[PDB]
């Protein structure tokens, strides 16, 4: 039990917290791309970055713990310049794939960018191109969207269980994904689409019948297996368009079959 | 008083020009492992305060305090967990090439500073990281530890003193993030070789989870004769909190480009005009140097002129000493086309793990390509300064600093010149319209 | 290539809010309703003296 | 190079790979040289024995086969395998020439001699030559920068102080085998041209040198001065 | 072959292929399928191509950068924008 | 009187006080659209998919 400050109120978090958590316990919201409240904490992306007195260094929120009396200033400029640099240099070699992209209308990276980031580009040069992978009927790969944030990785070791994820290469030329072409047969596959925050990996079978902002939502549960599933429907109009998982913490945590 | 002109008895490295036989004969012969066993009779906390009292600095670039650094370690694992002392002899960085000298000259100063280190530090093994372009110097490092076993000076009754201490050679490929210590230690750990978010540091939390520290090979091959010289010896050399003697590799446009030992806080030009012969076509020749390694931003020789070598008189005029690496550069020279082959050097070496360094080494490669033919603008300059900026001081390690400072000094020092160069261009080739579209690959 | 301050770092979004108690309110009902006295200690000077430090 | 497997006929799962009984004694030795639980700590090493055993690259079968040796997923062995650019993935040349490109060797004539080596071996700086013998590539700082400029053969020996005739001289000598280690030139090691400067002095360099010290004594007065100022 | 077994799925991105084309002057009302088969491949020099769909910006589709350093040498690729397919030159 | 320049056909510049004060607002727009940035194409697409966000307040204009 320590006190620290965030934007000059006092609050009081346990000594154990990271930035990141006691900012969302005190409903200040930070910016994040690879950080996942169930996966290990990797600090690759710098999108959480803020600004702390005494401190240099700008200090990412989710991977560095609280030090009693500490102020955390998520409002000052240094912090606006910290996710501008981040969010341009995220968006230098993002492709121009938006009305083609899945993730339109949910992407993290565009509500992000629009949020915090300055607003506009100077990069005038080649991008990067990735070719796509094979990973089965249920996963899509559009791998030039990838911000190599191994979230999937993260989740295909440690929840998933299987091993078959990884980066090969070095630099700006690594990729994401088997070394060999292999599908990635699994239970529990698609959910990491919905890990991944770019349409890097998107719904094959939910492949360009929907925008997010023309459906209708419903809260239910699962009957396809005898663990009652808490599940989210979505529809437009008379059609139901996908399902996807709830929050429960007693049954399936996160996750649906 | 008037730094340098070292007598020929303090040298430490007397066999650096192969003047005798490296292994166990000609170490005993030159006076390795001599009252070693005296050494490890007394405490480690006094090893401790001997290097701390006698002023050595780190040699691998940064320039830290060796004896508090070391004390940093723990005194005692209640888990059972053992320690580990890892010695990185990995050496990318451009312009430097003094380990190579040291290992492939003498290797038996090298154990016989490990073990003592790892005594001082309590450590149960000691594992050398050599990258894998050293072939021969790790094959005559092996062959210095095998006699080392067979001699009965590390491993089980090491000197005879009941401490158990085994030295082993882990050979890395080629990667220069691997000279990072973090990053070395996941590369000995059957992994990539990316370097990890501190905290935690190494001497909590290092090698396999136990505490764990990376020293350069200089300090742990010089910590010995320290001992047996004493504290006072070496803090005699050089300015305050510049104590000890130095390993200058010199080389470039310069006319006798060598790798030597001298007086720290040694002046440049009296170092350069002493032993390298001069600068090729005299002193007025000179356009710029680098003291350090390429990571060190570049110096003009309005502050050559003057300029001492060694941490702080270095870091007053905006460089540092680094790995003690000395590049000289002719009025041929362009320094744009160096300082892009630089660039173009940290592009391939960045691990891609974090976002900034990932896409700003390219980003920098690309506007210095343009930059070295004129086809740019004015802004451009100070969009790469900006860029830098952006850059720098923002990533998981310190590899991003690296790749920002030289463009950095580059900028700085010659601002004139890339403007005349793009000057020239646009004034040879006339156009009106400016295309939206990206620029042509290069 | 200068895209750091295209967005505005100054608005206009300033507010100013005052607020008043009852003009016609006198001493001591304010310090009654302030919860600094209670309504059996009126007119006495010793309970007006320590509601009225209380309050400032 | 692509950080991904290329489809090769003559690198596919049904490649057969296997350990040398030499290879084997060399892998238990360097399993002896880690923990019992850390055998994923030399995959470093045995990539390496393949390297050696295999002309110069690592097929796919035996990465295959150390991730099933070290108990290890494969993933792991493809990632420590391609991050490293010194472990080729793909068959090579029969000498791999590595010039040095970086400024202190560029200042000295690296292109030079790269445009020498060009126009001997008849191939191009980053490819292989028709006939299989050559392949050039260039390579980072090597760390021979005072003998520069300077190139490596088969990730094996180093070549230094080089010129546009001796290169040529030395591409023979390799052809014929009878090269000659180190620098092409009368240079002896790292001590530059021209002579030395430094370590002139030779009876105290040619003797028994001792430099002895009562640590007995220094103990014992290091002890009885931090006891004296505690108290 | 047949369009529902497994190697005609793998190579079609899962989906049941048409290769007389003509079924989607039905299902998308349009014969734009037809006449982009039409087009032949483009082989480029160099390992990455830019496509924008016409001769200027805004003129076409937003810039976009394939790779054709593939896997298996020589793979062609098509744009997402517009069905224009490209190749690496031997 | 220039021969070849636009002025020379009239004396009305609509953009001579607005390129002559916001210069570096004036260049960004007549240089990047929504065809060759990634950040004004997401702008695009926000705009036009879901619009712009007002921030919570009460406010009252008249002309
Ligand atoms: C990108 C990078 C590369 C480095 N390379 C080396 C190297 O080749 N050798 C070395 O001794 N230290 C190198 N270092 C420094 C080490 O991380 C560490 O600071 C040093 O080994 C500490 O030892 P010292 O006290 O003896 O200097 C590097 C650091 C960075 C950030
Ligand atoms: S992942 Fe898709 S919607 Fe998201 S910003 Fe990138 S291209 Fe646009
Ligand atoms: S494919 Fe997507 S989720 Fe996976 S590491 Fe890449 S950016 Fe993250
Ligand atoms: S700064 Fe560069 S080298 Fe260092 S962790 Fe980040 S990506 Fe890797
Ligand atoms: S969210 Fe913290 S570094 Fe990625
Ligand atoms: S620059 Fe070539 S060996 Fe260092
Ligand atoms: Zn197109």
């Amino acid at each position: 039990q320590i006190e620290i400050f965030i934007d000059g109120k006092p609050a009081k978090v346990d000594d154990s917290y990271t930035i990141f958590q006691a900012c969302y316990e005190n409903g200040v919201i930070v910016p994040r791309f690879c950080y996942h409240e169930r996966l290990s904490v990797a600090g690759n992306c710098r999108m959480c970055l803020v600004e702390v007195e005494n401190v240099p260094k700008p200090v990412a929120a989710c991977a560095s713990q609280v030090v009693p009396g500490m102020k955390i200033k998520t409002k000052s400029e240094k912090t606006r310049i910290h996710r501008g640099n981040v969010m341009e240099f995220l968006l230098a070699n993002h492709p121009l794939d938006c009305p083609i992209c899945d993730q339109g209308g949910e992407c993290d990276l565009q509500d992000i960018s629009s949020v915090y980031g300055y607003g506009i580009s100077r990069y005038n040069e080649y991008k990067r191109a990735v070719e796509d992978k094979n990973y089965g009927p249920l996963v899509a790969t559009s791998m030039n969207r990838c911000i190599h944030c191994t979230r999937c990785v993260r989740f295909a070791t440690q929840i998933a269980g299987v091993e078959d994820l990884g980066k090969t290469g070095r630099g700006k030329a690594a990729e994401i994904g088997t070394y060999v072409e292999k599908t990635f047969n699994t239970e529990l596959s698609g959910n990491v689409v919905d890990v991944c925050p770019v349409g890097a990996l998107t719904n094959a079978p939910y492949a360009f019948t929907s925008r997010p902002w023309e459906l209708k939502s419903f809260y239910t549960s699962d009957v396809f297996d005898t663990l009652g599933s808490a599940i989210q429907v979505d529809t437009r109009g008379p059609e139901i368009m996908r399902v996807l998982p709830r929050i429960h913490e007693e049954i399936n945590e996160e996750w649906i079959s | 008083r008037s730094y340098g002109n070292l007598k020929d008895q303090d040298r430490i490295f007397t066999n650096l020009y192969r003047d005798g036989d490296p292994f166990v004969k000609g170490a005993l012969k030159r006076g390795d492992w001599h009252q070693t066993k005296e050494i490890l009779s007394n405490g480690p906390e006094w090893i401790i305060d001997e290097i701390k009292k006698s002023g050595l600095r780190g040699r691998g670039g940064a320039g830290f305090l060796s004896g508090l650094k070391y004390s940093f370690m723990p005194k005692v694992n209640p888990d059972g967990r053992p320690s580990y002392l890892v010695i990185n002899s990995d050496e990318s960085e451009p312009g430097t090439c003094k380990d190579r000298e040291i290992l492939r000259n003498d290797p038996h100063k090298l154990v016989e500073g490990a073990l003592v280190v790892g005594f001082s530090m309590r450590a149960r093994a000691a594992y050398i990281y050599i990258r894998g372009e050293f072939w021969v110097e790790a094959n005559i490092l092996q062959q210095a530890i095998d006699e080392a076993y067979a001699k009965g000076f590390i491993g089980k009754n090491a000197c005879g003193s009941g401490y158990d201490f085994d030295v082993y050679i882990h050979r890395g490929a080629g990667a220069y993030i691997c000279g990072e210590e973090t990053g070395l230690i996941e590369s000995i750990e059957g992994k990539a070789g990316q370097p990890r978010v501190k905290p935690p540091f190494p001497a909590n939390a290092g090698l396999y989870g136990c505490p764990t520290t990376v020293t350069n090979v200089e300090t742990v091959a010089v910590c010995p004769t320290i001992m047996r010289r004493g504290a006072s010896w070496f803090a005699s050399f050089g300015r305050p909190n510049n104590a000890g003697t130095k390993l200058y590799c010199i080389s470039g446009h310069v006319n006798n480009p060598c790798t030597v030992e001298e007086e720290m806080s040694i002046p440049l030009r009296e170092l350069l005009e002493k032993h390298c012969g001069g600068v090729r076509g005299g002193w007025d020749n000179l356009l710029a140097v680098i003291p350090g390694g390429s990571s060190v931003p570049m110096m003009p020789k309005n502050v050559c002129d003057d300029v001492l070598m060694d941490f702080d008189a270095l870091k007053a005029v905006g460089s540092g000493l680094g790995t003690a690496a000395v590049i000289v550069m002719d009025k041929s020279t362009d320094p744009i086309d160096a300082i892009l082959r630089l660039s173009k050097f940290y592009k391939h070496e960045s691990c891609g793990q974090c976002t900034p360094c990932r896409e700003g080494t390219g980003w920098i490669v690309d506007v210095m390509e343009r930059l070295l033919v004129g086809n740019a603008d004015y802004a451009e300059i100070d969009m790469l300064q900006q860029v830098t900026q952006q850059i720098e001081m923002h990533t998981i390690c310190a590899l991003g600093d690296a790749a920002a400072w030289p463009v950095q000094g580059l900028i700085k020092n010659f601002r004139e010149e890339i403007e005349d160069r793009i000057d020239s261009y646009h004034a040879k080739h006339p156009q009106l319209k400016k295309s939206r579209k990206s620029n042509p690959q290069i | 290539h200068n895209i750091r301050y295209h967005h505005e770092i100054h608005t206009s979004d300033q507010t100013y809010h005052s607020s008043y108690d009852p003009v016609g309110e006198t001493t001591t009902e304010r310090l009654v309703r302030y919860g600094y006295l209670n309504k059996d200690q009126v007119n006495n000077a010793e309970a007006v003296a320590a509601a009225a430090k209380e309050f400032q | 190079r692509l950080a991904a497997h290329r489809k090769n006929d003559d690198n596919s799962d049904s490649v057969p790979f296997e350990f040398t009984p030499e290879n084997y004694k060399e892998i238990e030795k360097i399993l002896a040289k880690y923990p019992l639980k850390q055998k994923r700590s030399a995959v470093m090493p045995l990539l390496y024995l393949v390297q050696e055993q295999n002309n110069n690259w690592v097929p796919l079968s035996a990465m295959k086969k150390i991730a099933k040796l070290l108990e290890m997923p494969e993933i792991d062995v493809y990632e420590v395998a391609t991050f490293y650019t010194m472990y080729n993935r793909e068959p090579v040349g029969k000498f791999h020439l590595q010039i040095c490109g970086t400024t202190p060797c560029q200042l000295c004539g690296s292109r030079e001699i790269t445009k020498a080596i060009e126009e001997y071996t008849q191939t191009k700086l980053g490819h292989t030559s028709a006939d299989g013998k050559w392949t050039l590539e260039e390579v980072e700082c090597l760390g021979a920068c005072s003998n520069a400029p300077m190139i490596q053969v088969n990730n094996k020996w180093v070549y230094e102080d080089l010129t546009t005739e001796n290169v040529v001289k030395l591409l023979k000598d390799l052809e014929s085998g009878t090269d000659k280690k180190g620098p092409q030139n009368h240079r002896n090691q790292v001590e530059g041209p021209l002579g030395r400067s430094t370590l002139k002095e030779k009876d105290f360099l040619s003797g028994e040198i001792r430099f002895s010290r009562d640590f007995a004594k220094a103990k014992q007065d290091w002890v009885a001065q931090k006891e004296q100022e505690r108290i | 072959l047949n369009p529902y077994s497994y190697e005609a799925l793998k190579e079609n991105h899962w989906l049941v292929s048409d290769s007389s084309k003509k079924n989607s002057e039905w299902t998308h009302k349009s014969n734009a399928e037809q006449l982009i088969a039409k087009v032949p491949i483009i082989y480029v020099d160099s390992n990455i191509v830019r496509c924008i769909g016409g001769t200027e910006i805004n003129a076409g589709h937003p810039q976009v950068y394939i790779q054709l350093d593939t896997r298996k040498h020589g793979t062609p690729q098509t744009c997402k924008y517009c069905g224009l397919r490209y190749a690496k030159k031997m | 009187l220039n021969k070849e320049n636009f002025n020379r056909q009239t004396t009305v510049l609509p953009h001579l006080v607005l390129s002559y004060l916001n210069k570096n607002d004036y260049n960004l727009k007549n240089t990047k659209n929504d065809y060759n940035s990634m950040e004004e194409l997401i702008t695009h697409f926000k705009y036009w998919s879901k619009g712009l966000k007002v921030e919570s307040g009460y406010t009252y204009q008249s002309v």
